[PDB]
RNA sequence: UGGAGGUGAUUUAAAUGCCAAA
RNA sequence: GGGACCGCCAGUGGCGAAGGCGCCCGGCUGGAACGGGUCCGACGGUGAGGGCCGAAGGCCAGGGGAGCGAACCGGAUUAGAUACCCGGGUAGUCCUGGCUGUAAAGGAUGCGGGCUAGGUGUCGGGCGAGCUUCGAGCUCGCCCGGUGCCGUAGGGAAGCCGUUAAGCCCGCCGCCUGGGGAGUACGGCCGCAAGGCUGAAACUUAAAGGAAUUGGCGGGGGAGCACUACAAGGGGUGGAGCGUGCGGU
């Protein structure tokens, strides 16, 4: 109902139709799967050290080249 | 109303056949005990006797009689895991197969599939010779042994070892297996 | 003791079916398909629909006393495609996350030894 | 018919297969009128 | 370095060429 | 219960005159390579007329019919859609006895003989040497016959071919003579039919055809770039009245 914070640890690359989406690796900070590292797609400027609020932590983005 | 129908089911315990030890292998639900007949369960040889080598051998047991809450089974067939035999067949080798219909000493009808993998490509006449050797060994074993002893030797690997030792004289081998067994009939 | 069942997973390019039965396969515990959790025909084979269906099936199985399952996953096979769709792996992962133990995993796609003739003529679909 | 593989080339003409079909259709009609 | 084969696939719709050059 | 088909191993690997031939065991049968101080003694090459074999499809009788699927019946797409896509579906595809004799049936290269640098893979047989778990096993070298690649002299318009010749020489048969009309008309033979083989003229035309070069283009591939491109944004024009320029009247 409030989501789970995750911390960005690595930048992979740009993607999307018009280069608007970035793929990152994040580490869960709270919840059932705290400590796991998964990759995600993010819209907007982002840098290492930012914190995202995920609404669910079971979907993983498909790897890009 | 549906969960009402689920409450009418009772659980029955399934046992392995007599010559495998007769150990418990699982449980199954049913409302009428007559409906449990002819059900089939598949278990690996590692579960019967614990050893991490024979985890790719699969045995099928079929329920034939129910008494109380217990179900007793018979041997029906054996097979090797598909992913296992799929990793044996490679290019620049030769695969030799033989399928035989046999009758054991005590009047059991069986169909047996054996397989041999050669180290390299070989000529077809050598394949025929190896297949003939396999046939002779299997016929002799079937004539000599009873049903239970034959099944135990086939699943343990004695027959394959004898086949490999005899067939080394035609060409060096890499593997030799009894690939599949199915029972067809039983004595009257 | 331990009640173990079997999870049959049917995965194609158009849908996904998850079917939990008992150890012998003759009694059905639960059954859920992609068309029972989504509204758009386009979303039936998506991984997310597979996750939802797997969660529903796992909950229904857990409430009835099942502890773990062995997995059998198949593509349509036969004269159709031999490759499972995108929802198989998502279905497998969701079952474990819901609380069920996982036994052995194998694929049981039916493969012909030169069987029958497929559709499309000798030129195939021309799109 | 006799073979003229030069006719199969597609530059500046229609397909030879259908020309052959059209000629065969035309020859049927003459044959029918001849039998009358 | 350069070649020859085989098996898979390949996300809606989208026709035409006037005036002029003379 | 039923009808069709034999996956991986499988290999510019094998066999056959070509068309073609792939589950296993048994019977009958054709051809070729290698080894040969065996036998006969020029018995040979090509082959007009003539004969036999010949993918798929089609036809004539009798069976069979799972899957697929001309014609056809419906659902869509579209300006229309007699189509491409989707759901069904008759003949046919399969077996027994005949007929038809056609393919980009292509190695687009007729067959026999002698000769003209090398290098390197692979299949069958034989010989020599060395290993070996003693295996109808393994490795290396040479001879003969098949099957691929790179290449010297020579050949060719070039692409390329090059002891598996499209090179130099000794033979025999078949075919061609600018593009269309036309593989048509008329006549003849063959076939149940569908069709097969043979095959002109009047007239018309300045090119048709081949190999390679430079560009331009592609609802082909790869790399890069732009607020007169997009994506994230800020402000607008298109509706009203008026200023000014253009078409028309
Ligand atoms: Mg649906
Ligand atoms: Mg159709
Ligand atoms: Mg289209
Ligand atoms: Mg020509
Ligand atoms: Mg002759
Ligand atoms: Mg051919
Ligand atoms: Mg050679
Ligand atoms: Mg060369
Ligand atoms: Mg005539
Ligand atoms: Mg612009
Ligand atoms: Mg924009
Ligand atoms: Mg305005």
């Amino acid at each position: 109902d409030e989501g789970y914070p995750a911390e960005v640890i690595e930048i992979i690359g740009r993607t999307g139709t018009t280069g608007d989406v970035t793929q990152v690796k994040v580490r869960i900070l709270e919840g059932r799967d705290k400590g796991r590292v998964i990759r995600r797609n993010v819209r907007g400027p982002v840098r290492v050290g930012d914190i995202l609020i995920l609404r669910e932590t079971e979907r993983e983005a498909r790897e890009i080249k | 109303a549906a969960k009402d129908k689920w409450k009418l089911k009772q659980w029955y315990v399934i046992y392995a056949p007599d010559f495998f030890g007769g150990v418990e292998v699982g449980l199954t639900p049913a409302d009428d005990p007559e409906k449990v007949l002819n059900r089939v369960v598949e278990v690996t040889l590692k579960d019967i006797t614990g050893d991490f080598l024979k985890g790719h051998v699969k045995l099928y047991f079929q329920v034939y009689d129910v008494k109380g809450q217990n179900a007793y089974t018979k041997f029906k067939g054996m097979k090797l895991a598909r992913s296992y035999i799929r990793s044996l067949v490679r290019r620049r080798t030769t695969r030799i197969d033989g399928i035989f219909n046999i009758t054991t000493k005590d009047g059991y009808k069986l169909r047996v599939m054996a397989m041999v993998i050669a180290a390299r490509r070989i000529q077809t006449s050598q394949e025929r010779a190896i297949r003939k050797i396999m046939q002779e060994i299997i016929y002799k074993k079937a004539e000599e042994l009873n049903f239970k002893d034959f099944v135990l030797e086939a699943v343990n690997g004695k027959i394959a070892a004898e086949i490999a030792k005899e067939a080394k004289k035609i060409y060096p081998l890499k593997k030799a297996e009894i690939r599949k067994i199915k029972v067809l009939g039983e004595p009257e | 003791k331990e009640k173990w069942g079997i999870a049959h997973i049917y995965s194609s390019y158009n849908n996904t079916i998850i079917h939990i039965t008992d150890i012998t396969g003759a009694e059905t515990i639960s059954r859920w398909s992609g068309g029972m959790v989504v509204k758009a025909d386009r979303d039936e084979p998506s991984p997310y629909a597979a996750m939802l269906a797997a969660r529903r099936a796992a909950e229904e199985a857990l409430e009835k006393g099942i502890v773990g399952v062995h997995i059998r996953v198949r593509a349509p096979g036969g004269s159709k495609s031999k490759t499972p769709g995108p929802g198989a792996q998502a279905a497998i992962r969701a079952l474990a996350r819901a609380g069920l133990k996982i036994g052995r995993v194998e694929d049981v796609t039916p493969i012909p030894h030169d069987g029958t003739r497929p559709k499309g003529g000798r030129r195939g679909r021309r799109v | 018919m006799k073979r003229r593989p030069r006719k199969w080339k597609k530059k500046g003409r229609m397909r030879w297969k259908w020309i052959k079909k059209r000629i065969r259709r035309l020859k049927r009609q003459r044959k029918k009128e001849r039998g009358l």
